[PDB]
């Protein structure tokens, strides 16, 4: 029955081959070992297309399901680590770190998140959440001599292992309210009473579900992890470690708690009406680009919950598609921050000022991924937000879309401010790259994976809204397996 | 001067009470990662008084 | 013959909560770290009282013998004789944590008592090393194979974050603009 | 209910062997009249490889006891657990972790 | 000793771990105070397995995996403190507030 975890066991083989080549060959292997992880992750995507037409089996004695939604969220998490290896092939190879030991942790957090999206038992959720979270503490402090990644490794551990203890306390009561029954469909037939034990079991699990996605009372690690961590890790913790948290929020709250359902549509409303506020107004007074993109992803996590709390077939399909186009924006925004940080140091805003005549592939690249996050037409993040507010307006929720619109205008102001300080600043107002840009080459080690990692996202940013009718049918067909 | 100062004073006040709202919650984060562990734990206590009534 | 299972419960339940206050409130950290074995042994005493002979014998091995030895090495490595005792650092935010911890405790006790549990009067543990091993290879198989992937990653990561950089500490590898060895290239700068 | 058999003598023997030092050190109590360790991270590194391998041993003890009542498919599955954690062992030798 | 008295033991063992998670000033005492939380979710878990679903223990299997995660989270967890101590030569959680705003 183990043909359904075949996308992950191509990554577990690939986890060992890119590790064993590090011990055998030893940093002469980094010339070829990043391209084997690409054909392992791409080989993991390529074998779900035989599995997409399969009739959604429940394998491994009820501990793992292979439904249509579990095939979808296993696609984005492998694709985000596909986009990260395209960035990190020069970045961490420029730090002086061994490149084989970085990918062995990153392709373990990838297999962690692929096993959350299809998990069905209370123990397999927790272990798969742990191996994504344990590998995420090691990546954020991986540079190990920075005095910023050291203090960002520890801020993520004393909250992550804390919230993995709150999450276990809600998993344990959920085993205790039912008479045993650690599987998630076996739970929901056993508890229906909506007592006080079920509510404490509900808030304690969405203190760990809504920590990966950084809802705003639990958002505190994200702006302090994201400016300390190495930047390709940040590119995975904003797309991969959020699609993994948004996949758990649908596999848990629609399976374990369908009896209590007016409450986790009300708690996630207060996480939605408050992460759109504090994600967007606090990103105004941020100087660093890696800290501006930190408060964006808190606020961009607030737009996804608008499709979550409404509870319709167009509701969940609107939050699946918005993550599908959010992968084409943060991996094209963080590609350009990396590409700017490798050429010159201190990649912060008010040092981008004076571009557009020195590296105009970056400036055209970074603009269409920052403008689309603010939702201007015709890019992907305009068509992504329209289907949110078409989903919010369909069934109640007249005030959730309106808060998602007055704060979609404040989001315009801090994305434009980078686009202002790239294309409108005259050649008498540039601070760095005052003839200090390195006279661009795209010929060194790993720069050509970065150039193909940016062009295939900017093309996938601008054209994903015009060509959205394939993706709207791929996503609406993944929702009929959600109760 | 009622154009440049009254009806231009309101529009230049929407852009002022949102910039000083940003510099008020910029001070919500202060380092000291134990204080971040309070707000995770206080909101757990908040939502279980919120949602039982 | 049954009251000696009640007296040995409350003598173990008071062995943990006086040691759990010891690992938190005590003024010295080595006296705090050694009492953590008092928590882990006394908790292992409760697992035998709850008919969990394998989970107790697996806890003295891991928590007392491996984790607590890992804690004690990681405290003899950092003493440095510089405590600096700045106790009134900024504010009295150690009383605000005493309200949330007392708040969660009074919250959980109201949940525990009033919730009707469906306790069964059947005899447990038919040799619970045989029915715990027929779970590892039928139902809990994929968490058992992922525990191997988690532990291998936890050895790759914990070695590269704690080992000594005696290979090449002064290594200027390359450059477009300057980057220090084993550091992220975004150099710190204040606007 | 307490359906463990054989633990009646374990509580008595826990007290009596605990009365071996506390009474003998009291039986002797009535008859008798530039400080640096160097921070060398090998005491941690030898103990980390213990924790990863004290947990591997725990996971194989339900397998070893209930082996000859499970079969071959539970031996292929239990070989993946050993063969992966061998790669953890080759990683510790090669990266000079347990060198001392 | 019934089922109820194990849970109030586990619910009290949790909240001493919370009080150490927020108040402790040594960087290592927060790691020991995390381990108290990962025992209170074990003392809750076996106690849910003895009185509920006694014939097939699904809790004592789930009690095994919590020990192996927390042993792997404290092996990772002390590697981080030992990377900080080589850069910042103290372990003081009121000294790691340099990523302020």
């Amino acid at each position: 029955n183990a043909g359904t975890i075949l996308p992950e066991t191509i990554l577990i083989v690939t986890l060992l081959v890119v590790l064993l080549a590090d011990l055998i060959q030893g940093r002469q292997a980094d010339r070829w070992t990043p391209y084997f992880a690409i054909v392992g992750l791409g080989g993991a995507i390529a074998t779900m297309i035989p599995l997409w037409t399969q009739p959604a089996t429940i394998s491994f004695f009820g501990s793992f399901i292979s439904d249509h939604l579990s095939l979808f969220f296993r696609g984005l998490i492998a694709l985000s680590a596909l986009g990260t290896i395209l960035m990190s092939i020069r970045y961490v190879e420029q730090t002086g770190s061994s490149l084989g030991e970085f990918m062995t942790i990153l392709l373990t957090a990838t297999v962690g998140g692929m096993f959350i999206a299809g998990a069905q038992e209370l123990v397999f959720i927790f272990v798969a959440l742990e191996t994504l979270s344990i590998a995420s503490y090691l990546l954020t402090g991986y540079t190990k001599r920075d005095s910023r990644s050291n203090e960002a490794a520890l801020k993520y551990l004393l909250i992550g292992a804390a919230s993995s203890a709150i999450f276990l306390y809600g998993s344990s009561l959920l085993y205790g309210l039912s008479g045993g029954h650690t599987q998630l469909p076996a739970i929901a037939q056993a508890l229906s009473s909506e007592s006080l034990g079920l509510v404490v079991a509900l808030v304690f699990v969405i203190a760990g579900i809504s920590f990966k996605i950084s809802a705003v009372p639990f958002h505190q690690w994200t702006p302090d992890v994201y400016e300390g961590a190495p930047t390709p890790v940040v590119a995975f913790l904003s797309v991969g470690s959020k699609a993994a948290g948004f996949a758990l929020a649908i596999r848990f709250l629609t399976l374990a708690f369908p009896s209590v359902t007016d409450q986790w549509q009300l708690i996630f409303t207060v996480l939605a009406i408050l992460s759109m506020i504090l994600g967007n107004v606090v990103a105004l007074a941020q100087t660093s680009m890696k800290r501006m993109l930190a408060y964006s992803s808190i606020g961009q996590a607030g737009f996804v919950m608008i499709g979550f709390v409404v509870g319709t077939e167009a509701g969940y399909a609107s939050m699946l598609f918005y993550l599908l186009v959010y992968l084409f924006m943060n991996l094209g925004a963080f590609t350009c921050v990396i590409l700017f940080s490798l050429r010159t140091g201190t990649d912060q805003i008010s040092e981008y000022a004076g571009l557009y005549q020195k590296d105009p592939l970056l400036t055209l690249g970074l603009s269409l991924c920052l403008l689309s996050l603010g939702g201007i037409p015709p890019l992907a993040g305009f068509f992504g937000k329209i289907y949110l507010f078409w989903a919010g307006w369909q069934a109640g929720a007249y005030g959730l879309v309106l808060l998602g619109l007055l704060t979609s205008v404040i989001s315009i102001y801090y994305y434009i401010r980078v686009v202002k300080m790239m294309v409108v600043k005259e050649p008498q107002e540039m601070s760095e790259a005052v003839r200090n840009y390195p006279e661009v080459s795209w010929s060194s080690f790993g720069l050509r994976p970065l150039q193909v990692g940016l062009v295939m996202t900017v093309i996938a940013t601008s054209l994903a809204g015009i060509l959205a009718n394939p993706l709207f049918n791929l996503v609406n067909t993944a929702v009929w397996d959600v109760p | 001067e009622v154009d440049y100062n009254v009806v231009d004073g309101v529009v230049n006040l929407t852009g002022f009470v949102t910039m000083v709202t940003g510099e008020g919650l910029k001070y919500l984060q202060n380092g000291r990662a134990q204080f971040y562990a309070l707000i995770v734990l206080l909101a757990v206590l908040g939502f279980v008084i919120f949602s039982v009534q | 013959a049954t009251l000696t299972q009640t007296i040995t419960f409350f003598a173990l339940a008071a062995a943990v909560i006086i040691a759990a206050l010891g690992v938190v409130l005590l003024d010295n950290v080595v006296y705090s770290a050694f009492l953590l074995g008092g928590v882990f042994l006394s908790i292992a005493g409760l697992y035998i009282l709850m008919n969990a002979d394998f989970v107790s014998a697996a806890q003295i091995l891991i928590y007392v013998g491996a984790v607590n030895v890992l804690i004690l090495f990681a405290i003899m490595l950092v003493n440095k004789r510089e405590t600096y005792t700045p106790v009134p650092g900024r504010w009295l935010r150690q009383g605000g944590a005493a309200v949330v911890s007392l708040g969660v405790f009074a919250l959980l006790t109201k949940m525990i008592l009033q919730t009707p549990w469906q306790l069964s009067s059947v005899p447990p543990t038919p040799d619970s090393i045989t029915t715990i091993g027929q779970h590892f290879f039928s139902d809990f198989l994929l968490p058992f194979e992922l525990a191997s992937v988690l532990l291998l990653m936890a050895l790759i990561g914990a070695v590269v974050l704690a080992r000594r950089e005696l290979v090449l500490e002064p290594e200027p590898i390359l450059g477009e603009e300057v980057v220090p060895p084993l550091e992220l290239p975004e150099r710190p700068r204040e606007p | 209910v307490f359906v463990l058999s054989g633990y009646e003598y374990f509580l008595g023997f826990l007290i009596i062997c605990s009365l071996v030092p506390v009474l003998a050190l009291a039986a002797s109590a009535l008859l008798r009249p530039g400080a640096w360790i160097q921070f060398n991270v090998r005491y941690y590194m030898f103990a980390l490889v213990f924790v990863i391998f004290d947990v591997e041993t725990v996971f194989l003890y339900p397998w070893a006891v209930a082996f000859h009542q499970l079969g071959l498919l539970a031996f292929i599955e239990a070989l993946i657990f050993i063969a992966i954690l061998v790669v953890a062992l080759v990683y510790a030798w090669r990266k000079r972790a347990l060198e001392w | 000793m019934q089922l109820t008295y194990v849970l109030i033991l586990a619910a009290l063992l949790f909240c001493i771990g919370i009080y150490g998670l927020v108040t402790s000033r040594n960087a290592v005492r927060v790691l020991m105070s995390i381990e108290l939380l990962l025992n209170a979710v074990n003392l809750n878990l076996i106690g849910f397995a003895n009185y509920l679903d006694g014939q097939q223990i699904k809790g004592q299997v789930f009690a095994v995996f919590v020990i192996t995660v927390a042993a792997a989270e404290a092996a990772v967890g002390l590697a981080i403190i030992l990377a900080i101590y080589r850069n910042r030569d103290t372990v003081d959680m009121e000294k790691f507030n340099l990523l302020k705003w």
